[PDB]
RNA sequence: GGACCUGGCGGUGCUUCAUAUCCCUCUAGAGGAGCCUGUUCUGUAAUCGAUAAACCCCGAUCAACCUCACCACCUCUUGCUCAGCCUAUAUACCGCCAUCUUCAGCAAACCCUGAUGAAGGCUACAAAGUAAGCGCAAGUACCCACGUAAAGACGUUAGGUCAAGGUGUAGCCCAUGAGGUGGCAAGAAAUGGGCUACAUUUUCUACCCCAGAAACGAUAGCCCUUAUGAAAUAAGGGUCGAAGGUGGAUUUAG
């Protein structure tokens, strides 16, 4: 039920169980492609409806785009070796932090 | 301003008395300053009364399973005002029970206007 | 441990506003009553149906107005004149703002059956009242 | 507190004196009792109209009349 | 598109209920009376023993509004226990304090 | 009666003048389960 | 209407007209989305019941070819489903009943064989706020011609009027009416000859259709359609229907579209409504206002019936009764626009605020319009005080301005000598999103720059070109990519010098080493006097070199002053000696 | 977004013309830095401009004594005046002798039914009937429940039909039938 | 600060409005004025009174923020600057040369006080050793400018004087003098007159106290006062009693006897009444029962 | 393996305390009888969850049907639902809590000591500590500043609930899902907690505390009537006249 359904934060806070994703999303999307003129399209002032091959146009570039950002998620990082991998004796980390007293290192 | 002088005499309104009963004790006060500057600057006698308030309270358990010896209580405070009012005419009681009304208070407010309508025997 | 409805202290870093950052003893010690209806005083018969009415308008609002309510409403009840009243942030655009304004308008008016008012607030960011 | 709810002028003896709809069967019969009680009942209904209040009382002429 | 399948039975006895609820007063009340015969009283028992074991007010369980659990709730709100302490706790809901006194 | 609710809701999304995240989430996780189930 | 936050505020006009028509989407928004889903919203709280509340249904309930039927679809306005059921009940034999037939040509009559639009017309009113001073001829001839429906011959309404067997006056006013509706003027006249021969009589919005379409027939003299307008009234009188405001009204309009040759007839019409004892309305003065008022009249005597008007107009209240109300005040006042009259706008002014003229204000544009014109007199011919009581009693409560009257503004306090007032208009033009306003800014800064200020006028005028300027830099890549203009690089630069911002001018200086623009000489000359107080010998070389850069005529003059007041090193002598060489 | 109309505003203007209706806060409207809640340690009460609690806060700004005033200038034609029927109660009730009580309960929501809203009772003095003797005998003996001894207050209630006139007309059909039994005599008096 | 600025002119305007948005066009508003018209406006209903709305300037609203202790140059501007406790260590130096000066010549401030005036930290042991030495200086024979010394770090006392409230004798009735007092103990309220003269006579509800008080306690109860006062056949009084139980009656009527009396007697006998204990109520009172307990402070069986 | 650091333990020392918690003490009970109600065990075709302190009139501010998820029998397939499941996992969780807590600690960011180890940071006549923030405190509620409430951080016990609901993982869809009708809640026994008693300061009657008369105890069993309900559990009356003689060890509460 709608009155029984819960926020996205909870849901994840369960979900990832780790005390012991819908940023791809216009504001006025829905599959059956009722465009208004205050959403989508800007304010020719005439309600419409796309076809049926733009709604699946739409959510393949849709989904082709969420198959896109999951490649920029699983890139691999390159990571140089500090005396051997998964160690730490080389690894340089940066430029020491500038000092508050306006000094630069 | 339309006025309409009708037809028939007044229903004469005698004691109306406004129970103003609410959550809070500064919206009931401020409500009581501003209707009796309003009923002093309409010239109608406006008196004040406290009744006693009321608190209803009840026990819930706390946890989900177990433990019934550990319980949260809560409590409703309900604060009655008496706005008693005598002398005032029908059509006069209309206007100011509408400005009233109107300029009602949120959710901390009700009230419950007594008329006593005097009228003649028959 | 009492875990109603407190925010814990992670280690310093946490953006928390009065609302959230009060707990339920301070309920009008300090907080006050997100919504005013006069249902739950003594002597009223509707009640119930005023609260789900409530969960049902919170939940809409926070549906139909996406990530951009900054924290909680402000559900007033006066006669017939509901009121909802919005502290929404400053992110989207005016013209769908006052879109959604007249959309949830007037769609809680044939909802409700009743004269629904939205009191919008902008505020450019999420206020902080504490750090926890 | 009552705006509209008119119940079609109903005034006053349709709600409470229910002779007129009784039609009066021998009145020393324990139906005739019956239907006083039934009658002072929907006398003292509130929330019931004179519609169903009439409406009621047929019925139990109807089933009366089946027996 | 309910909470349960058993406040989904629920709502069922309460509206079929609520339209088979005048015939059941009606010879309720001829029950409990004691002006008529016993057999035709008798004739009258066959006919509410006939009808329907659904719209009975016996089987009516105020479940909660929000979420179906039948023990627990409390009827001005018709809420349950806990999740009237989420709606007071978290403030949603007026004039309810915690009692200290 | 939850049947004007849960299905004017269930409409409105999806027409997309409203977000539901229950909804949303558990759409993401039955594509996934669909996906290697 | 607007929401109080400061972020929501429409600065402009445009602004506001585009929240507003956020909203009315909005509206429509829901009303189209409800009216698909009755079903969610039949459950009734609100006691007593609510009709306007309660969804509205555009299905046809009744399936079954009936007269009833036909009722619910002209009712519902479904024109294509009710001829089709018409042809349904012709085709099934059922006898149709008069009045439903004639309910059905109404329909047909009144849209012209279409559907109704479902887009709620506020649209065609959507021209630019930058061609408000040129060719209204051509705009009336581009802008008079709504995209109606042109009256096509055999069409559903004409195959109803055939087959229907007894026609009466009722079937015959609707189709002379819906002939000039759509524009069927000959066609019209021809069925008002067959309606006298068929003897018959018309009533009042027919007899109107015929004067309108008698007028709008082509390749006939004024002199021959007053005489059919005449004629036509003759007919009204004989067939004993009497006359009214809406009659003459459009009988107004049409001699407003007669011009020069109707004015005489225009006081002749107003005579005869006096006479018969009707109330003129505002529409009715609006037609004769816009009829006596046209360009290229050397009289003014037509310009004078104003004042007449007016002398009839003071004190009453009105109701609405036509719909050129808000017309009448646009154009009245445009005629004191016209005429430079501030008594005259002043009485209209008081007029309007007497009763709910306020209400027959009318729409925004119109509203706009005239309270634009409006502060434009007062600025043009007032004392400055009340220029800005009115301002602030009008601006932002009334309306928006426009960058003429902000420029008409500049002008009013350019003629008024008070200055002081600058920063704060500068400050209100900013909030209400004149920022990109080249005009005003070019105004703003020559009549500031123009004269020597005191100290703290100096700073804010400072403060505010250096926000000019920033504006200026933040401006990127639009395709009115506008070139610094030289005399507003003069102007902040002399006002930045003025008050003592040295190095900001030398840097912008570098900007108009930039963009090439030729700078002032009296710029020039306040350049040497900075570098007079900073004691510069180097950058007084810079600028001489700037100005030999652009080859004036003064370098000479300002080298020689160089020399006389500053201690120079030899090879800056002769860096100087050799662009004087260079531009000898 | 703007600079505010919080300053841009100025002395000697009209709150009336401000704000005409109840509303919420509205702070950018509101010419009042009002600060709301219990500060931090080394703090202040938080500021005026996104304060969800006094949007919470019922907000009597609407209402100051010059809008009383000057609204009251506006309703002070929606009135008559008394006649000399004097502060005294014994006066106005020999002018006027029955009392009806007839009230509403205002409730705040979608819908107006409040059922015992419509409950109206009749008090009526003997003193002022003043035409009962061995009537007024045969009536306490009639209404033997009500009658106080220490007051001569006769008190009908009706609850009986929905209607709040109806049930006034209970109440008057009451008293002249009541009224009518009393003087009508009946045959078993004597034996009493 | 600017931020001081700038909050404090908008004060200024702000309170300008609000005399003028209620009812105060005149510049005199005062600040009782301004929490009145604050608490009209907006009607608090908050247990907290800082979280109620407030009008203050904002020396008051904002906290004491020092100031800069060293220029452009660094160079601080107290000489004890690096102690980090400049204030507190200057007094102390202070105190000690104004001891060793007078030396070759010849209540007290709380911890969160002596804080607030030195916008500083402080220790408890500090303070004590603060106050130890402005005991030294009291205690030696000081000068006018040490005396003030000490007079500016003590405060005040606000004593309180525990004198019986004496309610006035009021002569009336036909030629009678009474006094008519009131007394309450466990939810028992009862309210007496008492006439000078009588021989001794009690009406308790319009009855005597043999009939209304049937137990020898209570009317050894009601006895108590005129036995300790030796004025036993006297008086007497008339009294109304509303709700408790006899004993709780018996001691509300008694405390309303004495706290009449009290007009009734001399100063001196008051006072040892007072502390006789006649003149103080009760305020032992039924206490509350506990979720998950088995009255007010019984508990359940075994926990341990 | 040697030497440490930190913590926990010690039938570990010294010193100071606890006060209804530590003993001697003060009062009233349990454990002994009957009844009510949970639990264990047995039984049944017949739910589940809690189960040292922190379970045991516990989820339930409460089961004739309903509740109900249990069992028996018989039926339903896009099934109120763009299905659902009370299927398993409280050792994936959220949610809401118990316990220490009838505590005062937890601490971001720094600095210093230890030849720059784990770590540690105490001396006011002062030897390296400074501290944002949470908590105690303070401020609130009730009748006072007293008392009682509320509040009590980080963490402990993988402490309690996937069965309030939501939910990740794994599973079902001829099923483990859905509906209808009828039954399941009985004691050879034991135990936790309450209620009533074993009487003389008691019992019955009037009175609600100045009398008269005795010289005991079931809210259990059976019968009748009534309330509510479609279908009795509760109430009253009648009937009966149990065991029981103030309860060991131990223990509870103030
Ligand atoms: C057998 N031990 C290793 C155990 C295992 C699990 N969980 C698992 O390993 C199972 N994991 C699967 C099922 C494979 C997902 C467990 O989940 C548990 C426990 C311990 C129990 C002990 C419980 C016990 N009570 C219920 C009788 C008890 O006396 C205590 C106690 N200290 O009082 C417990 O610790 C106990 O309650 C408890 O919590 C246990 C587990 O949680
Ligand atoms: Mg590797
Ligand atoms: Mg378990
Ligand atoms: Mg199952
Ligand atoms: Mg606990
Ligand atoms: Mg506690
Ligand atoms: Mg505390
Ligand atoms: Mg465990």
């Amino acid at each position: 039920s709608f009155f029984t359904k819960l926020t996205a934060d909870e849901l994840w806070k369960g979900a990832l169980a780790e005390t012991g994703l819908n940023r791809g999303q216009i504001i006025g999307e829905g599959r059956y492609g009722f465009l208004w003129p205050g959403l989508n399209v800007p304010l020719v002032q005439t309600i419409a409806q796309r076809s049926k091959e733009e709604q699946e146009k739409v959510e393949a570039d849709m989904i082709q785009q969420r198959e896109e950002w999951d490649r920029k998620k699983k890139m691999k990082v390159k990571r140089e070796r500090g005396w051997s991998g998964n160690s730490w004796g080389g690894i340089s980390l940066g430029p020491p932090d500038p000092g508050p007293c306006g000094e630069t290192y | 301003p339309v006025v309409t002088i009708s037809d028939e005499p007044d229903i004469l309104y005698k004691r109306l008395s406004v129970l103003v009963k609410g959550h809070d004790k500064a919206v009931l006060d401020s409500y009581e300053y501003f209707a009796v500057l309003a009923a002093k600057e309409l010239g109608i006698s406006i008196k004040v009364h406290e009744p006693p308030r009321k608190i209803e309270r009840f026990t819930l358990l706390q946890s989900v399973h177990i433990y019934k010896k550990h319980r949260v209580q809560y409590e409703m405070r309900t604060l009655y005002r008496c706005l008693e009012l005598e002398h005032l005419t029908g059509s006069t009681a209309d206007v100011y029970l509408e400005y009233i009304q109107r300029n009602l208070p949120e959710g901390v407010a009700m009230e419950v206007t007594k008329t006593q309508l005097e009228q003649l025997p028959e | 441990k009492n875990r109603a409805a407190r925010v814990r202290v992670s280690k310093g870093d946490k953006p928390v506003t009065y609302e959230e950052a009060h707990a339920p003893h301070y309920i009008a010690h300090r907080k006050g009553w997100l919504s005013l209806h006069t249902g739950n005083l003594d002597g009223e018969d509707h009640a119930a149906e005023r609260t789900v009415e409530d969960v049902f308008l919170r939940k809409f609002m926070w549906g139909t107005f996406p990530g951009c309510l900054a924290d909680q409403l402000v559900l007033k009840r006066r006669g017939n004149q509901l009121e909802i009243c919005a502290v929404v942030l400053r992110q989207l655009s005016p013209h769908k703002y006052y879109f959604l304004v007249g959309y949830s308008e007037t769609l809680l008016s044939y909802f409700y059956k009743c004269p629904v008012r939205l009191h919008l607030q902008t505020v450019p960011s999420k206020v902080v009242y504490k750090y926890l | 507190n009552e705006a509209g709810f008119d119940d079609d002028g109903s005034e006053f003896h349709e709600h409470i004196f229910l002779e007129k709809h009784l039609e009066s069967f021998p009145k020393q019969g324990p139906i005739r009792h019956f239907m006083e009680l039934v009658t002072c009942g929907l006398s003292k209904n509130p929330y019931l109209s004179v519609k169903q209040k009439v409406e009621h009382i047929e019925w139990f002429r109807n089933y009366f009349n089946e027996k | 598109h309910y909470v349960d399948w058993r406040m989904w039975r629920d709502v069922k006895r309460r509206k079929m209920a609520y339209e088979y609820a005048d015939e059941r007063l009606r010879i309720n009340s001829l029950r409990k009376n004691t002006i008529l015969p016993k057999i035709l009283q008798d004739v009258a028992d066959e006919e509410i023993a006939a009808l329907p074991r659904d719209s009975c007010p016996v089987r009516i369980r105020n479940r909660c509004v929000m979420t179906s659990r039948p023990r627990g709730v409390k009827r001005r709100w018709r809420l349950s226990r806990i999740v009237f302490r989420h709606l007071a706790d978290h403030g949603q809901l007026s004039g309810i304090q915690r009692a200290t006194w | 009666n939850h049947h004007t609710y849960a299905e004017l809701m269930q409409t409105l999304r999806f027409l997309g003048l409203y977000r539901d995240e229950h909804q949303d989430f558990m759409d993401e996780q039955k594509r996934l389960k669909k996906l290697r189930g | 209407v607007f929401q109080d936050d400061p972020y929501l505020m429409p600065a402009s006009s445009l602004e506001s007209r585009s929240f507003l028509l956020a909203k009315k989407s909005g509206e429509n928004v829901a009303k189209f989305i409800i009216n698909s889903y009755p079903k969610y919203f039949q459950k009734d709280i609100a006691e007593p019941h609510i009709p306007c509340l309660m969804p509205e249904y555009f299905e046809p309930q009744i399936k079954d070819i009936s007269e009833a039927a036909l009722k619910e679809r002209i009712e519902l306005r479904k024109v294509k489903a009710s001829v089709d059921m018409f042809d349904q009940l012709l085709q099934a034999g059922t006898t149709v009943s008069l009045e439903t037939t004639n309910s059905l040509l109404d329909l047909l009559c009144y849209y012209g064989d279409q559907e109704p639009s479902t887009d709620y017309h506020f649209q065609q009113t959507g021209q630019s706020e930058a061609l408000e001073e040129e060719n209204d001829e051509t705009s009336r001839r581009k802008a008079g011609h709504q995209f109606g429906v042109t009256w096509r011959a055999k069409n559903n309404a004409e195959r109803i009027f055939s087959l229907m067997p007894e026609k009466n006056e009722h079937s015959y006013c609707t189709m002379i009416r819906g002939m000039v509706k759509h524009r069927a003027y000959e066609q019209a006249l021809n069925l008002y000859t067959e309606l006298l021969n068929n003897r018959l009589h018309a009533d009042v919005y027919t007899f109107n259709a015929l004067i309108e379409a008698t007028v709008c027939a082509i390749n006939e003299k004024f002199e021959e359609k007053w005489s059919k307008i005449l004629e036509l009234l003759r007919h009204m009188v004989a067939q004993k229907v009497k006359p009214n405001l809406q009659t003459f009204n459009t009988i107004l309009k049409c001699l407003r579209r007669f011009h020069v040759f109707a004015r005489s007839p225009a006081l002749q019409v107003l005579r005869e409504m006096k006479a018969i004892g009707i109330e003129p309305s505002l529409a009715t003065y609006h037609h004769i206002i816009r009829l006596f008022d046209q360009p290229g009249d050397p009289l003014k005597r037509s310009s004078f019936i104003i004042y007449d008007i007016m002398n009839e107009l003071m004190g009453k209240r009105f109701s609405p009764k036509d719909p050129d109300d808000d017309k009448f005040f646009q154009s009245a006042m445009s005629i004191c626009s016209s005429l430079r009259d501030l008594e005259l706008a002043y009485q209209v002014h008081g007029l309007l605020k007497t009763g709910d003229n306020w209400k027959f204000i009318g729409p925004d544009q119109h509203r706009n319009f005239y309270y634009s014109k409006f502060f434009d007199l007062i600025c043009l011919m007032e004392q400055i005080d009340v220029t800005l009581k009115w301002y602030e009693d009008l601006i932002p409560s009334a309306y928006f301005p426009h960058s003429q009257t902000m420029i008409h503004l500049l002008q009013a306090l350019d003629v008024a000598n008070r200055l002081e007032v600058i920063p704060k208009i500068w400050k209100d033009s900013k909030e209400y999103g004149h920022t990109f306003r080249s005009d005003l800014r070019e105004e703003i800064l020559m009549l500031m720059a123009r004269d020597k200020h005191p100290p703290e006028l100096q700073v804010a005028f400072a403060d505010c070109a250096a926000d000019i300027k920033s504006a200026y830099e933040s401006q990127p890549i639009r395709q009115t990519a506008q070139d610094w203009p030289a005399t507003s690089l003069n102007c902040i630069a002399i006002l930045f010098l003025r008050a003592g911002r040295t190095q900001e001018a030398w840097k912008m200086l570098g900007l108009f080493r930039k963009h090439n623009k030729i700078p002032r000489s009296e710029l020039l000359n306040e350049l040497m006097d900075s570098a007079k107080v900073s004691n510069s010998p180097s950058q007084a070389i810079e600028v001489v070199e700037l100005a030999s850069a652009f080859s004036l005529p003064i370098c000479e003059g300002l080298t020689q002053r160089v020399m006389s007041d500053f201690a120079i090193n030899q090879e800056q002598k002769e860096a100087l000696s050799n662009l004087t060489a260079l531009t000898s | 977004a703007l600079p505010p109309r919080t300053e841009k505003m100025a002395v000697d203007q009209d709150w009336p013309s401000v704000y005409p209706v109840a509303a919420p806060f509205k702070p950018s409207a509101v010419p009042l830095p009002v600060r709301m809640g219990y500060p931090v340690k080394k703090g202040v009460p938080m500021a005026k401009e996104g304060n969800l609690e006094l949007l919470k806060i019922p907000n009597f700004l609407h209402l100051t004594p010059v809008a009383i005033k000057k609204h009251c200038e506006a309703l002070k034609d929606f009135c008559t005046e008394w006649p000399a029927a004097l502060d005294s109660d014994e006066k106005c009730e020999k002018h006027f002798p029955i009392e009806i009580d007839s009230t509403d309960y205002v409730s705040s929501g979608p819908s107006v039914r409040n059922p015992r809203a419509r409950v109206v009772v009749l008090r009526v003095k003997l003193s002022s009937l003043n035409l009962d003797d061995h009537a007024k005998k045969k009536l306490i003996k009639l209404v033997g429940e009500r009658y106080c001894k220490t007051t001569d207050v006769l008190t009908i209630k009706t609850d009986r039909c929905p209607l709040r006139r109806q049930n006034y007309d209970y109440a008057v059909y009451l008293l002249t039938v009541l009224y009518h039994e009393s003087w009508n005599t009946e045959e078993w008096e004597k034996s009493k | 600060e600017d931020f001081i600025k700038k909050q404090i002119e908008e004060f200024n305007i702000g309170k300008r409005h609000l005399a003028n948005m209620m009812g105060e066009d005149p510049e005199t508003f005062t600040q009782e004025d301004i929490d009145r018209a604050i608490a009209y406006l907006f009607p608090s209903g908050l247990f907290e009174k800082r979280a109620r709305p407030v009008m203050k300037h904002p020396e008051q609203i904002f906290p004491r923020q020092r100031a800069i202790q060293w220029g452009e140059d660094g160079r601080p501007f107290h000489y004890l600057f690096y102690t980090g406790k400049q204030s507190y260590y200057s007094l102390m130096h202070d105190v000690y040369g104004m001891l060793l000066n007078l030396e070759k010549h010849q209540r007290w401030l709380i911890k969160e006080e002596l804080e607030e005036m030195l916008v500083e930290k402080l220790s408890d042991l500090d303070y004590m050793q603060f106050i130890r030495l402005l005991e030294k200086l009291l205690t030696s024979q000081c000068g006018a400018a040490e005396e003030e010394f000490v007079q500016r770090f003590r405060r005040s006392v606000t004593l309180e004087s525990k004198k019986q409230l004496i309610e006035p004798v009021q002569y009336d009735e036909q030629g009678m003098a009474f006094s008519k007092s009131e007394g309450k103990r466990k939810t028992a309220k009862a309210e007496a007159i008492v006439y000078k003269h009588g021989s001794g006579r009690i009406k308790v509800n319009g009855i005597d106290y043999q009939l209304y008080f049937p137990i020898t306690q209570d009317r050894e109860q009601l006895m108590f006062p005129f036995h300790f006062v030796d004025r036993l056949g006297k008086h007497d009084v008339t009294c109304t009693v509303s709700g408790g139980g006899r004993s709780a009656q018996a001691g509300a009527i008694r405390l309303a006897m004495a706290k009449a009396l009290c007009s009734f007697v001399t100063e001196d006998e008051v006072e040892w009444m007072r502390q006789a204990g006649l003149l103080t109520t009760d305020p032992r009172v039924r206490e509350r029962k506990k979720p998950g307990q088995e009255g007010a402070r019984r508990k359940f069986t075994w926990k341990k």
